[PDB]
């Protein structure tokens, strides 16, 4: 069926909004898919028109071949514009538009159009009537029935066609004879119609009006009844709705559910969409389940929830209400599905899998709010426990699958991310993803090994770096300094606190109307990038700060304070114990906040595609010189540095030009200052521990001013830089904290310590014991400098340890942490069940324990390799990918070449309704579909087969020339190895990513993915046939999305309130979790084949079950637009994975504390620690820090809105659930 | 329109057949 022009038709339909099927079938009839068609009349083209249409309205502004030749993209786009104009001009009647297009208009057209208008199909010409008839299916018209009155239909009963046509007078014959299959369902035309207030991106004046006059901007998103005519009415309606809902909450659903969600048997499925409800007046005190009830808390700890961010107990309440609604509804869903299945097989008990956790969650929350007697706690008598994952004992319950019970009787269900049994088993059976990590050694073990004895030097370095917890030496005056370990722990703690501060500030910033209310301007990660970039630019140029909204102002203040503190610690690393510690900071006397200079790999790649190497270097140098000549402060500091460097009283401009060129060479001809996470991933040799990249990227110029390149287009060094403080601030912190620790503990730099340790190794090369000690010391240096790599799994194990500690001491925080973790587990397990039911490939092959086919294994190898290659070659900056996707549209190109007014990309961008409406699900599906396309293209190229995307039209959809595609083929052949089995490997990894053709490969895959897989509004089985394992998975996910949008609840909800934002949130959460689970399943099947034959069945059964797939989903969900990473908010210290005299010593020591943190009450919303606060901070993380980190980290997994929980629940209900089996 | 025409034609055929049956029984 496809004929190489499908992407062109799809884009020409999204732009100039018109039916894709209409344009495609017009191509069918007119030309039967040939670009130049020989016609006796004379018209020659894809759409077969010379006539006057051609010049017409289309050109005469550009050099046009026209009547002779037409560019196929231009021809299709112009014809699509004409058809859209006709369709609109004829109201929505596509058949009259098709008649006008085929028969023309005026000379013979208008009489036939009028004849159409009065019924009168007899007056319409025979050819036009046949043309309309062959367009009947794809075209929608009020006149379709009248034309029908003026066959490959699936048989209702009996034999096909004749049996039901010539006969079957009985009803079924009538139903068949009146059928008329449509084949014309458009999800955004029929199901989700873009309203006026969706898709409408605010102007600055509208944005300011909304910011000033709208109390809660989320009420802008709902459009109940008729659409308000003007923004003032929308604002009025939003405010009235907000006041009404705030008033209603006092007796609303929160208050009604505050007593007995599941003790009362509340069924959330029979519920109105509960839009206004934000969990608020929701304190679940179930009367009964409150046996004992002290009004006074036992300690000053406990009392309330110990979170330290403002708005706590309220976002927690929203998460709790959403989780209770979801869990009760999922229990109801499971019971109903069990009843439906018992109809078929009465002798099958099935398992609820939700009502146990939900009952215990109600009991815990009830006791938490009532302060006493958790009734969910089990009777621990006759329990031997035994079995410790991280020193936490547990008993497996035979009654509940997985679901261990803790020391106090607290029972953690399976799929609870923190329970020790699931964590342990996930560690034992984890698909390829298990790595070296930090399992080598920890600070406590290295202290015992190296502070132990045998050398004066080894012990000297150990005393400087590592601290002994308990030692036989017990040095009375071992060191009056911090030591590198303590500095590292202190810096980790302060960084974590400021990360939670930044997370809260960024959430508030990116909830503002610019990104949340109107039509979706940008993806979530792109809003995050824009806000971080605004903060960074305002930091560098303070005049931009008046342009920040108060929330972005808070964000910028947090980031500025963090970077100022880091600079202060590098400049004065003697602020710790060591007095001979001096200024690890690269270039002092440059007095200003240093936001790290890190340059995008792909920005440099683009600036090398033109102006290859010397061009980009000259551009960087010349922009720096623009800064130098423009601003006298830059000139002053650069002149001072050059005078000091060359020892000359005067500086000639040749000197500063040479300096700028030498510094720009480091960016242009080296990848040291780029993202380059992969080279840091390598650990051997201690080569990269020297030469911190963040500090060497420092220069005295300003990257702000732009220089025009030889083609006249403007480039500034800021265009290269990577903002977003999501990969940038954490990595900068890792490196600089390592450097600060090394200098504050040892007077020496990282380089000097590296050389001295290598000298010790070379000296004691003979002794095995000494060699092991030196290797432990090297491991300490790797941990300090951040080489390490803790992995994702430290999050849940750290949470388990901290929650155990809370259970010992802070009861209310303990129970709240259990509640939030249980809610996360139920969310993810419900997702696993529903999507295992719904998506076909998942249940049929990947969620099943049975091993897959050999061809299926090859497809899985291709898919996982495609994901890996995407990770290597994907542009990290969200701006780069958004502009790359938008710019390739015809509108931007035509405006850039012909237009006299500048316009802007993202203003002329066509944009799929999938992006405008339902943006988050769209981004997840683009990412996964592009990875699938990469895998398919690579596998086909290495195999030698020709992809469907090698064809000219889909290449024209991207900017892929004939030549570029051949270059892509050569690149894949050059850097990729075809394994003996389906296994795929890369050669040199780094060199492959450095190839310029890698960007062409990525662009090809991404644009093909968009055009073919995600852009169309229709999903079909034939569509799923073409793609590979990942492609089929994500097409079935897109089909699942469309099914959900057509579900009764979701359809009714959109009719009542519109509010595509809520549906987008729900479907994006579902898609994230499901793709995580699917990737886990594919990697598990691959690892199973990695095992020998007898072990494959046991391993697949053990590693492919709802608990482990659910734990993978929580661990590896993407969370694309998340401010900071979930590891950063809660992450253990790298080195720190794990009688009364020392007690009394610690007591008498802390008896004296008089730092301002102890004296003063903590700030509400922003610590804003300076160097004094960092130095005076404890190394151990306080329970407030852990608890706020847990709440922030689960804010991504566990949504705060009860409405999105209800929407996810109803999507699952319409989908169905597996229900386990037997026990 | 299509439903009306289909049901009308079907009803004509059914009434024809029923009339034949009734006249046969008489």
């Amino acid at each position: 069926v496809p004929s190489d022009y499908d992407g062109l038709f799809q884009k020409a339909a999204d732009a100039n909004g018109v039916s894709y099927d209409l344009l495609r079938k017009v191509a069918w009839t007119e030309s039967r898919f040939v670009p130049t068609a020989k016609s006796k009349t004379g018209p020659l083209g894809m759409m077969q028109f010379t006539k006057a249409t051609a010049k017409a309205l289309g050109l005469r502004v550009t050099d046009g071949p026209d009547d002779d030749r037409l560019n196929p993209e231009l021809a299709i786009n112009a014809a699509a514009k004409q058809l859209a104009g006709l369709v609109g001009k004829f109201d929505g009647d596509e058949l009259k538009a098709a008649l006008a297009y085929n028969q023309g208009e005026g000379r013979l057209g208008n009489p036939q159009l009028e004849a159409y208008s009065k019924g009168d199909f007899a007056s319409i010409s025979e050819e036009g009537r046949n043309y309309m008839r062959n367009l009947l299916d794809v075209a929608k018209s009020p006149m379709a029935g009248q034309l029908e009155t003026f066959n490959s239909r699936s048989t209702f009963f009996g034999f096909k066609n004749a049996a039901e046509a010539e006969l079957s007078n009985s009803v079924a014959g009538m139903a068949f004879r009146a059928g008329r299959l449509d084949n014309g369902f458009d999800v955004f035309k029929d199901t989700i119609t873009p309203t006026r207030w969706n898709s409408h991106i605010w102007t600055p004046e509208e944005l300011e009006k909304i910011r000033t006059e709208v109390k809660n901007p989320a009420y802008i998103n709902v459009v109940t009844g008729g659409s308000p005519e003007n923004l003032d009415d929308l604002i009025k309606l939003a405010n009235e709705n907000f006041e009404n809902d705030s008033r209603a909450a006092e007796a609303g659903l929160g208050a009604k559910l505050s007593a007995g969600i599941i003790g009362a048997g509340v069924d959330p499925l029979s519920y109105v969409p509960m839009v206004g409800v934000t969990g608020k007046g929701f304190k679940l005190i179930n009367k009964a389940l409150v046996v004992g009830a002290e009004s006074a808390a036992l300690n000053v700890a406990s009392e309330g929830l110990r979170t330290s961010v403002a708005g706590g107990d309220a976002d927690y309440a929203g998460a709790a209400l959403g989780g209770f609604v979801f869990g009760a509804g999922m229990s109801a869903i499971s019971d109903a599905v069990a009843a439906g299945l018992k109809r078929s097989k009465p002798e099958a008990e099935f398992d609820n899998e939700f009502i146990g956790p939900m009952m215990r969650l109600e009991a815990r929350e009830t006791a938490r709010n009532a302060n006493s007697a958790d009734l969910s706690r089990m009777n621990t008598e006759n329990m031997k426990f035994e079995g410790e994952h991280n020193g936490v004992p547990y008993e497996d319950l035979p009654t509940e699958r997985g679901a261990v019970v803790l020391h106090d009787g607290s029972v953690l269900s399976a799929s609870n991310p923190i329970n020790p049994k699931t964590l342990k088993e996930f560690s034992e059976v984890d698909p390829e993803k298990a790595a070296r990590g930090i399992k080598l050694a920890g600070f406590t073990e290295i202290g015992l090994k190296t502070l132990g004895s045998d050398d004066a030097d080894i012990r000297r370095v150990a005393i400087d770096l590592v601290r002994s917890p308990t030692g036989m030496q017990s040095g009375a005056s071992g060191k009056f300094g911090a030591t590198a370990s303590d500095i590292h722990e202190r810096l980790h703690g302060t960084d974590q606190r400021t990360y939670n501060d930044l997370y809260k500030a960024m959430s508030d910033a990116m909830k503002d109307p610019e990104f949340s209310t109107g039509g979706a301007k940008m993806s979530r990660e792109e809003t995050r990038y824009t806000i971080y970039r605004r903060a960074a630019l305002a930091i560098e140029r303070p005049e931009l700060q008046k342009a920040l909204t108060p929330s972005e102002r808070i964000v910028m203040d947090i980031i500025k304070r963090h970077f100022d503190t880091k600079r202060e610690l590098m400049e004065n690393p003697a602020i710790f114990g060591n007095t001979k510690a001096v200024s690890i900071f690269p270039e002092s006397r440059h007095k200003g906040t240093y936001v790290p200079h890190v340059y995008d790999r792909h920005a440099k790649a683009l600036m090398i595609q033109r102006y290859g190497a010397e061009g980009l270097q000259e551009g960087i140098a010349r922009s720096w010189m623009n800064s130098y000549v423009s601003r006298p402060e830059v000139k002053a500091r650069v002149d001072e540095m050059l005078k000091e460097l060359h020892g000359v009283k005067e500086v000639t401009p040749e000197m500063v030009e040479k300096y700028a060129m030498d510094k720009a060479y480091g960016i242009s001809h080296s990848d040291q200052f780029t993202n380059s996470s992969i080279i840091e991933e390598n650990i051997e040799g201690l080569v990269g521990i020297e030469n911190n990249s963040f500090l060497e990227a420092r220069n005295l110029f300003d990257s702000d001013l732009s220089i025009t390149m030889p083609d006249g287009q403007q480039f500034s060094v800021n265009d290269l830089r990577d903002f977003d403080m999501f990969r940038i601030m954490p990595a900068y912190d890792r490196r600089v904290n390592g450097d600060i620790a090394i200098m504050g503990s040892t007077g020496k730099t990282t380089k000097e310590l590296k050389d001295e340790i290598l000298a010790l190794k070379a000296k004691a090369e003979g002794d095995g014991k000494k060699t092991g000690e030196v290797h432990a010391l090297m491991d300490t240096v790797k941990i300090l400098t951040g080489r390490a790599r803790r992995n994702q799994d430290t999050v849940w194990e750290t949470s388990l340890r901290a929650i155990n500690d809370l259970g010992f001491f802070a009861k209310n925080a303990y129970m709240g942490a259990q509640n939030i973790t249980e809610i996360a587990g139920m969310i993810v397990t419900g997702n696993v069940r529903a999507l295992g039911h719904g998506i076909p490939i998942l249940r049929d092959t990947l969620y099943k324990s049975k091993p897959v086919s050999a061809k299926e294994l090859k497809e899985l190898h291709a898919s996982l390799f495609g994901k890996e290659v995407d990770q290597l070659i994907r542009p990290k900056r969200a701006d780069i990918v958004q502009r790359l996707r938008e710019a390739t549209d015809t509108g931007p190109a035509v405006a850039n070449i012909v237009g006299t007014l500048k316009y802007s990309t993202q203003e002329l961008a066509a944009r799929s309704p999938w992006t405008k409406l339902l943006n988050g699900t769209t981004n997840y599906l683009l990412d996964a579909a592009r990875q699938g396309m990469l895998g398919d293209v690579i596998s086909a190229t290495l195999t030698g087969k020709t992809t469907r995307w090698e064809k000219e039209g889909f290449l024209r959809g991207a900017s892929v020339t004939p030549e570029q595609m051949a270059g892509i083929k050569s690149l894949i052949k050059e850097h990729m190895v075809r394994g003996e089995d389906g296994k795929f490997t890369v050669k040199d990894k780094q060199a492959f990513s450095m190839d310029p053709r890698a960007m062409d490969l990525w662009r090809l895959a991404d644009k093909v993915a968009d055009e073919a897989m995600l852009r169309p509004h229709k999903v079909s089985l034939q569509d799923s046939h073409a793609f590979g394992a990942l492609g089929k998975m994500v097409m079935q996910f897109k089909s699942f999305t469309i099914k959900s949008l057509n579900s009764k609840f979701l359809r009714t909800f959109y009719d009542g309130y519109k509010n595509n934002r809520a549906i987008d949130a729900a479907l994006s959460i579902i898609t994230s979790m499901g793709l995580a689970g699917g990737f886990y399943a594919m990697a598990a099947h691959v690892k199973a084949y990695a095992l020998p034959k007898e072990k494959r069945k046991e391993y697949l059964e053990r590693a492919l079950d709802p608990t482990m797939i659910a734990h993978a989903a929580l661990s590896r969900s993407s969370q694309l637009g998340a401010p900071l990473a979930m590891v950063d908010l809660v992450g253990g210290v790298l080195g720190f994975e794990s009688t009364s005299r020392e007690v009394m010593g610690a007591m008498g020591s802390n008896l004296l504390e008089q730092m301002p943190s102890a004296g003063f009450v903590a700030n509400v919303g922003a610590t804003l620690m300076n160097a004094a606060g960092v130095v005076n901070s404890p190394n151990k993380a306080t329970e407030q820090d852990f608890m706020t980190g847990l709440m922030n980290s689960t804010k991504e997994l566990v949504p705060n809105d009860p409405l999105t929980q209800q929407l996810v629940l109803k999507i699952y209900e319409a989908n169905g659930v597996n229900l386990r089996e037997r026990r | 329109e299509l439903l009306s025409k289909v049901w009308s034609e079907n009803q004509k055929k059914l009434e024809e057949k029923a009339r034949e049956k009734a006249l046969a029984d008489v």
